[PDB]
């Protein structure tokens, strides 16, 4: 629904520690693990990224 | 190292104590606990201060406590950016059979998760802790033989107690 | 689908037994006196208790060989290392000591 | 970091211009290169680095489908994250 | 005062999973079977999260939801199958 509490502007999303920021610095979850915002990974066979709060996989 | 110490006094190692006597330190041969680190993208060191390097992409054994079986720990390698020579430690993952036969894992974060569960830290149960450090840093202790340290971004550290 | 080889049997997951040490836990040669995790198995085809896989041949008896090197060696060979003579009894390497 | 003036020819590589156009050779180590007015590198490269050389250039061989082998080592459809 | 009966917990029991037991606290804070848990809890039929992040959420199927009991406002949503 349309809710009511406190949020912060719709340039800056949430980040865990109370502050919320821009999609930049925004983490990744990814199997639960809390990535970082940039940070390649790769076991053999996938290829996977965290670009700007998604987690771009490949195979 | 290069500094004179009058006769009687007793300078002390991390490990044990030496006193001066007759130009002769007397030192004692004391066990004292030993550190496995993992650090860095894949540089280990072993109890005994052996330093080296293994770039590997498996599910490897750390540690094992080898003639009865108190603990096993487990560290998970993978690949951690462009070049090949870069393989950073994701989790690591921890069996306590003592203990319902459980099986903690430390995630890439500071985070923590028994038997599928995460779990708000602290976690007392009857023998295990595990509690932040810093607020930055998780902390396993079972018992008063085992320490660890955070597995988030590969700095995985233990304690061992001359009882193993 | 594939219905897997004679030499070995389906497995599945049963629904009560967290301990569904399957497919995961695929033991070869290395990996037997080794301690696996797992979640739980996969719609695989393992071999019998009684016997391990080993490099796409899931050799029968608990025979296979002992490595140095990383090469093969059959049970009752020798390895001379140092003024030692080695050799693997079972699995281990049985060293003399001078 | 220190300019230096042009043609120059130290540890081998001949810096020179060829028709107007800048070039630096290396035919000790098997390569040609070179830039034109506009501004378009070219690299001319031996047969000795045959299914070899990786890189944004890809691999010297036959094919060229398969060129784009990253870093890792992965056939990739994307032009672009490789 | 006397006159003054606030409550401090809830305790929810689903038979169709494990035959678990959880408990919502007197913060925040969600407690299945004596285990503090991190929100989000994704098991099969039952989720649990923050709301405005100072409110927990269960919902178990599409049947069933709560709100927070840390100063005392429970809630419940049954829909028409109860
Ligand atoms: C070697 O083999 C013998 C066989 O009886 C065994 O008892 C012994 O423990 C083994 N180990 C060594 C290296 O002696
Ligand atoms: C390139 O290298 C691969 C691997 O060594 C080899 O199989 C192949 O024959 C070489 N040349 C061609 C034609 O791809
Ligand atoms: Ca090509």
């Amino acid at each position: 629904a349309c809710l009511e509490g406190c949020f912060c502007p719709p340039g800056l999303y949430m980040d865990e520690r109370g502050d919320c920021v821009p999609k930049a610095q925004c983490p990744c979850y990814y199997d639960g693990e809390i990535f970082q915002p940039e940070d390649i990974f790769s076991d053999h066979h996938t290829m996977c990224y965290c670009e700007d709060g998604f987690m771009h996989c490949t195979m | 190292s290069g500094k004179r110490y009058p006769p009687g006094t007793s300078l002390s190692r991390d490990c044990n104590t030496c006193i001066c006597r007759n130009s002769q330190w007397i030192c004692s041969n004391e066990e004292c606990p030993g550190e496995c680190l993992v650090t860095g993208q894949s540089h280990f060191k072993s109890f005994d201060n052996r330093y080296f390097t293994f770039s590997g992409i498996c599910q490897y054994l750390l540690a094992r406590d080898c003639q009865d079986h108190s603990f096993s720990i487990v560290i998970e390698t993978v690949q951690c950016a462009d070049d090949r020579d870069a393989v950073c430690t994701r989790s690591v993952t921890v069996r306590l059979p003592g203990l319902h036969n459980s099986l903690v894992k430390l995630k890439h974060g500071a985070g923590v998760a028994m038997d599928g569960q995460d779990v708000q830290l602290p976690l007392l149960k009857g023998d295990l802790r595990i509690q932040h450090t810093v607020t930055a840093s998780v902390r396993l202790s079972y018992g008063e033989d085992l320490q660890m340290d955070w597995d988030g971004r590969g700095r995985l550290l233990v304690k061992l107690s001359p009882v193993y | 689908s594939l219905s897997c080889r004679p030499p070995m049997v389906k497995l599945v997951c049963p629904a009560d037994n967290l301990r569904a040490e399957g497919l995961e836990c695929t033991k070869t040669c290395q990996n037997y006196d080794l301690e696996c995790m797992s979640m739980g198995c996969v719609s695989g085809c393992l071999c019998p208790p009684g016997m391990v896989r080993h490099e796409n041949r899931c050799v029968a008896l608990e025979r296979c060989p002992c490595f140095h090197q990383g090469k093969e060696y059959a049970p009752g060979e020798t390895v001379k290392i140092g003024c030692n003579t080695c050799v693997c009894q079972d699995r281990k390497w049985n060293c003399t000591d001078h | 970091d220190q300019r230096v003036s042009m043609p120059y020819a130290s540890k081998g590589l001949y810096l020179e211009t060829e028709a107007g156009y800048y070039k630096l050779s290396g035919e000790a180590y098997g390569f040609v290169a070179r830039i034109d007015g506009s501004g378009n590198f070219q690299v001319l490269l031996s047969d000795r680095y045959f299914n070899k050389t990786c890189g944004l250039c890809g691999n010297f061989n036959i094919f060229a489908e398969d060129d784009f082998m990253t870093q890792e080592g992965t056939l990739t459809s994307d032009p672009y994250d490789f």
